[PDB]
């Protein structure tokens, strides 16, 4: 038997490639290099863990900051409201803040914590940062310094301690304690804030509240090191062109 | 829809959900500024064939801060911009 | 010309595994 | 094992696309821009309502057509019988009764009721309408009107208040009321009526019944504000090329 | 089933279900009336490639 | 409602046409020329027998061979042990065996019979013929003759009575009795024969025993006809293209 | 009826061809070249068997390699801690010690093993592999040997007697025995080893520990010949360009 299939033609609209977009909640017809065909991949065990790379994991790890100093045998900066440090909230840090590596004609590499890589690879990003401040001293320190954050200012034109202490703030006293962790709210009119690399949402500040002391048999400055991570809630949205290269060809062409 | 015909070469769409929003009419070839003039990574994009098919049908999504866009906007408000190009410099036509 | 081009992504069983931290990076914007 | 799949070979009729015509009640195959790939759309919550474009909703709202006067120190036109106003029923209101602002050498501007622009978006239209008049007065004033609807006319020629009173009309009587309504019926041979932008399917025209009457101590205009809205069952048909566009650009080129 | 070949571009089909019916002849090209020249908006139509089909 | 349809597009490989080979056990999409669609086919009943094609119905029926004579008066040819007959067993008959009619510079024409032009149909081919030899005389005559089958020879060179004898064989006495058949074995090395329009795999022959007799009242002539049709168990193997041609036009070009 | 199809069109990605490279688990559509059309295969029994080509059942064949001497009356060779025989150890064969047929400007022709040339197929491969030594001796001689295996050395540079007893090794004594097999462990810092025609893992060697002894009635040259097959858990691993063709045409184009 031959019997005739007269069943109707269907249309169907020819294109010649899967979606470029998608990258997750679906398959993908291709054509696999195997002597096997089928859904299959490589082989696993504890040997070789699972893939590391789900977000909060890596944007939890604490990147590091341009370090400064007290001089508290300096009399002049070292008094009641004099501000030590200050920058931008938000999670890519501001150009100035970071350990940079300059060269002749080629590019400038920046340091950037690893919030700020994984910031840099998304359009709008929310939630709260930790700022873990890491002070170089012993025993013989002793200082208070309150941090303060503004929400909806730019810089510090208009920033002095008697303002500061009008937001949210924290005060911190360095006696025998050598690292804090300050985590600054998210307070802005909307959900997602875009990307910077703009004007950031908030900013943060620090002023010496009472100022450092110390001794003739102790050292007179104190190095204190900024570091940041992304806090809990923290969150990123929509991939975008990432705002950063790598650094493994620094070369530009002007 | 974008039928982009002429040229009969692979051609390329692209998202960016928020670049927005500067004027009302669209931008022609060298008067796009520096940054979107070609393709960028990891925005979402397609590509096809004009040799397949002429036809480009692709869906934009909502990506925003806000609650809203802003219809009858005056001049991040709307849906960003959408780029269309060329894949590598097929000879285009004199006219 | 024979114009050829090869865009790449990852498979579904592969994976990323051991974090270390990241190089510095540059700005693109700066070009 | 590679077993042969013999099975025959199945006709399909290629097309470039899928349907440019088809609003509702399907699917459409389409190459999303996501992340994600799936059946997925934006979040939405009580912040945002529903979409608020079902219709009977929209060309529920009244909108405003030409105001007109009563003089009532007038000798001549406040009589028995002088008719006020009138004009063809059907929902795009008639050029001459709306409010227009003409420009030199560009589009003339009209300002057309919410019933009017959506009954301009389809081919076919039915349903009553009403018209709510709007009478600027006081408690002092008083008169009566007879607010006729005759099927089946185009203009007022061979219009009289002894010939309207035949019809379906309604007798007001403006003494301490400054609005009411007139849901005009709808009689036609046929089931839906074309658009117009054509004759309309009836009119409809206001005759004094009783002359408008006021004294020294009060003011002897009174303004009347017709406005029109679409009946509860009131329904459009086929759409249609729209018979206005907008004014955001009235440069034209003849 | 409209077979319009000759040219090889993409070709376009559109219904106006009340603009009737005044002539029992088609009418081509220039001849066409001012306000059916162009394509209209939101009249239901049909659009395809004559290089796909 | 107009959900999306993200699905993934399949792949599917273009052909021109279905399978050009298949006769058999499938269906066959095609554009069928009815005003119906479906599966359909022509009315029957009994007025129509079903189709008669079944192979082993057509190979049963007898062709006819090439007549030849005893002269019983003969004193040369009529001996014991003069082979009358022989030829190589194949289903295809030996074309000096068949009766021909020859025309100048066009091709001759054969006469096949069934089994003949099937087996011109198929490649290979295996199992048993039937051989009916059908004597013209009357219950007067009298003879005796041996038929044997020798496998693996292709000519009578080496071929004697003496010899003849040694394989299987049947020995008929033609004594009031006109017709036998002569059902050969099949032995071969192979288990599908291939064709012959190469040697058949193997002869038969047919030997004088006992002379013919006859009388002054009676012809001296015995007349036989050699007929062939298949077995029960002849089977055919492999579509290929047919040795033989139809005779409607033999005009050919050289 | 002719109810219309409405169903929207899907999208397919046109591709010339099925897969080039797979060869198991799977389907292949295809045009078969049959009567029949459907899953259709020649028929078997036991006059034909399965299919042999399971790899562990050719591989477990021995190949044999170059043949050597001890000639039990040379002074010089024959004494305690002379090495006789060695080679890297590795399923391709080292190309000295295979048998080899040379002509003059064509390709060298080498006997491989069934090992080998199976080794050759693919790119990684691993597990255990059996040398089998056989003596061409009689009850008379006799000996011992120390055959050592040595992970992770290329070359006998630094290899003598008294080093090699520092790793895996069989002493043997061939007195009235004529074969053994060593089946070398498997020893390497990596899961599959790649193939060779690079360095091998590991080294073998084979070392007189008494020397030959024989007599004046008995012949003084012992042969011994080297054989190799995969053990029982050898394995190979991903089909690869074969290091070796055919010698059918063995002319060459340099």
């Amino acid at each position: 038997d031959n019997p005739p299939d007269p069943t109707p033609a269907k249309f169907f609209v020819p294109i010649p490639s899967h979606s470029w977009a998608h990258g997750t909640n679906t398959s993908e017809p291709t054509n696999t290099l195997r002597l096997d065909g089928g859904v299959v991949g490589v082989g696993r065990s504890d040997d070789i863990g699972t893939s590391d790379t789900a977000i909060s994991g890596i944007i939890g790890v604490y990147g590091l900051l341009k370090p400064f100093d007290w001089n508290a045998n300096d009399t002049g900066r070292n008094v009641g409201g004099h501000l030590l440090w200050s920058m931008p909230v938000h999670p890519q840090v501001d150009k100035d803040q970071v350990i940079q590596v300059m060269t002749q004609s080629k590019l400038t590499q920046y340091y950037l914590p690893p919030i700020s890589v994984v910031s840099s690879l998304y359009a709008y990003t929310r939630g709260s940062i930790k700022y873990k401040f890491l002070f170089g001293n012993n025993p013989r320190h002793n200082a208070r310094l309150l941090v303060a954050y503004i929400p909806g200012i730019s810089s510090d034109n208009r920033l002095t301690l008697e303002r500061a202490r009008n937001s949210a703030h924290v005060v911190f006293s360095l006696n025998e304690v050598s690292e804090f962790v300050f985590t600054v709210p998210y307070i802005t009119d909307t959900m997602w804030w875009p990307r910077k690399y703009f004007v950031a949402p908030s900013y943060i500040c620090m002023f010496i509240l009472n100022p450092l002391v110390a001794m003739e048999s102790v050292p007179s400055i104190v190095t204190i090191v900024p570091m940041i991570a992304a806090g809990d809630d923290f969150e990123v949205a929509v991939p975008a062109q990432p705002a950063v290269g790598l650094s493994r060809n620094i070369d530009v062409i002007y | 829809r974008i039928v982009v015909e002429g040229l009969n070469s692979c051609v390329w769409v692209q998202h960016h959900p928020d670049r927005p929003s500067i004027f009302s009419r669209p931008i022609i070839g060298r008067y796009i500024a520096a940054k979107d003039a070609y393709r960028n990574h990891a925005y979402a994009a397609y590509v096809q064939n004009m040799s397949v098919n002429r036809t480009i049908e692709v869906e934009v999504p909502f990506y925003q801060p806000g609650l809203y866009g802003m219809l009858n906007a005056s001049d991040f408000t709307g849906l960003g911009d959408l780029l269309i190009g060329i894949e590598g410099e097929q000879p285009i036509p004199k006219e | 010309g024979i114009e050829i081009s090869v865009y790449y992504s990852i498979a579904d069983d592969f994976s990323f595994n051991i974090f270390c931290g990241f190089p510095p990076m540059v700005y693109c914007d700066e070009t």
